[PDB]
């Protein structure tokens, strides 16, 4: 008899306060923990 | 397995011989197996701008 249990839960809540570009950094957190350099520069310009 | 034989003869033849053999064997087998696996993924997303 063999039994295996797998359980992994990872949740992120980015806060990017760039009015329209604020949602980009929040949506990019899905599977991408590191922030995009180009997206970060765009948010800084915003 | 079991076997028995008996023989007796005396002259006055006269001769007599009796043999008996009985064999019996039984084999029984049984195999049962069950496998069950459950996989559930729940993802919730909420974003406000
Ligand atoms: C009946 O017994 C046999 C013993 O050889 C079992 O056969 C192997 O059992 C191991 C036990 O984990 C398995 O990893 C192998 O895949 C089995 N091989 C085969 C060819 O089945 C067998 O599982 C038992 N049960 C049955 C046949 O229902």
């Amino acid at each position: 008899a063999a039994s295996g249990t797998q359980n992994n839960v990872l949740r992120g809540e980015p806060f990017i306060r760039g009015a329209g570009f604020i949602s980009g950094l929040s949506y990019l957190e899905l599977d991408n923990p590191a922030g995009n350099k180009r997206r970060y520069s765009a948010w800084a310009e915003s | 397995k079991s076997g028995f034989s008996f023989g007796f003869k005396i002259p006055g033849i006269f001769e007599l011989g009796i043999s008996s053999q009985s064999d019996r064997g039984k084999h029984y087998i049984r195999r049962t197996k069950r496998f069950s696996h459950t996989k559930s993924v729940f993802l919730h997303a909420r974003s406000d701008l």
